[PDB]
């Protein structure tokens, strides 16, 4: 009786992703996302992005000035290029708890991390 | 706009979604799987799962191998390549009795592979012996 | 000290998947192809269908009766449903070798599942 | 049609992507990552990699956290948030020997991850003390 949920057989072509996030202090959040596929993504400032502890994700609103909200140090995204997504909160984070960041580009290209 | 928004909630269902199996049973042609719920959403959509069996069915004894997909039924007397479940809604936290009609019985102590898959697309892979 | 290849963190959004694929016989492959988004999939005879041994994959063509071909079970793809696939093909397959079968939808979705 | 053929390719250079790290080594601010290719996939566009750091950096005698995204260069004598391969291509079965300059020498015994991440996605992830 051996029992295993999902595989590593079963996979499907990746053309975006977040390579690495995590909090960089109690109130900012750090993310990477990485372009790896072959067609520029374009008006980053568009997308919709969520965050928080894991089931309890809020959506957060670009450029507001005002917490929840995030930045992005470009809004398009060539091939084999990177950008850093930083949300900015306004209570700190719980040291044990995780969390989970959450984008969706206006094109509908959904992803996520969780740390 | 509202494509980001059904793929934002649909991709928090998949990674909320978790499944796994306790205890396989067989009893002549019907195979009785306990799957347990370890996620956080409630799962219901049974039409929308993939039960998959591959197993070595005894056909006149000679052992044969058998590689199906069996659908979902709410009749309480399953034809076979069907199964049901004793449950209309399995929570977080709780575990139900899968039924699955097999077309033939098990040929004995041979390796079989049960393949059961969530509508949102997590799944489970149980590989044993009937 | 402790490094493992990817990781369970980083996902994104399936909307197509195959559930299960493997060898019925010495030259026939069977692939059940699972609709897990939200929108209907058509057209599925126009799909690109790949098969081979790892690093070794050849295109398959539909319907042709003459191997290596391939079939499905119906030509579109409702949420929720799912389609049965079976290619057939012209020299056995080694048994210990690992396989590829992949699948690209029109629409450009692509799929794979490796035995 | 021919975005059906491209996403055939890339997403089979995806399959094929493979990455694992042999050995980590520090001397004063440079770490040096020993990078094997366990896939069938030549590797050598390293602009379109990813290398990212988190570790706690020495700074003043202060131990500070630090996380960045580092550049590739193809300068043996790389400027800190850069990093350098020594080699052009790094074939299947072969290893390379990453060195990446932080800005300031790790502080004594923290922990730090390391984030490598080929062009084609697959990644690889390494924890330990510096
Ligand atoms: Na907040
Ligand atoms: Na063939
Ligand atoms: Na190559």
């Amino acid at each position: 009786m051996s029992s295993y949920s999902i595989q590593q057989s079963q996979k499907m072509l990746t053309q975006l992703q977040i390579d690495y996030a995590t909090n960089t202090s109690s109130n900012t959040v750090v993310a990477y996302l990485h372009n790896v596929g072959e067609t520029t993504i374009s008006y980053l400032q568009n997308s919709v992005v969520y965050f928080g502890p894991n089931g309890q994700l809020q959506p957060v609103g670009y450029n507001s000035g005002s917490s929840p909200y995030w930045t992005v140090t470009s809004n398009s995204l060539q091939p084999g290029s990177k950008v850093k997504i930083i949300i900015y909160l306004s209570s700190p984070l719980s040291s044990n708890q995780y969390y989970t960041i959450q984008i969706v580009t206006p094109n509908g290209y959904t992803v996520s991390y969780m740390f | 706009n509202q494509a980001q928004e059904l793929n934002h909630e649909l991709e928090l269902e998949q990674l909320e979604t978790k499944i796994t199996v306790s205890s396989v049973s067989l009893t002549g042609s019907t195979l009785n799987v306990v799957l347990e719920n370890n996620g956080s959403t409630n799962l219901y959509d049974f039409q929308g799962f993939s039960v998959i069996v591959q197993y070595y069915a005894n056909i006149s004894n000679i052992s044969t191998f058998n590689l199906s997909l069996y659908n979902y039924t709410k009749n309480s007397n399953p034809s076979p390549y069907y199964w049901t479940i004793n449950t209309p809604l399995l929570a977080p936290g709780s575990q139900a009795t899968l039924t699955i009609i097999l077309p033939y019985p098990p040929y004995p102590n041979t390796q079989a592979t049960v393949v059961i898959v969530t509508n949102y697309g997590p799944s489970v892979i149980w590989r044993g012996s009937l």
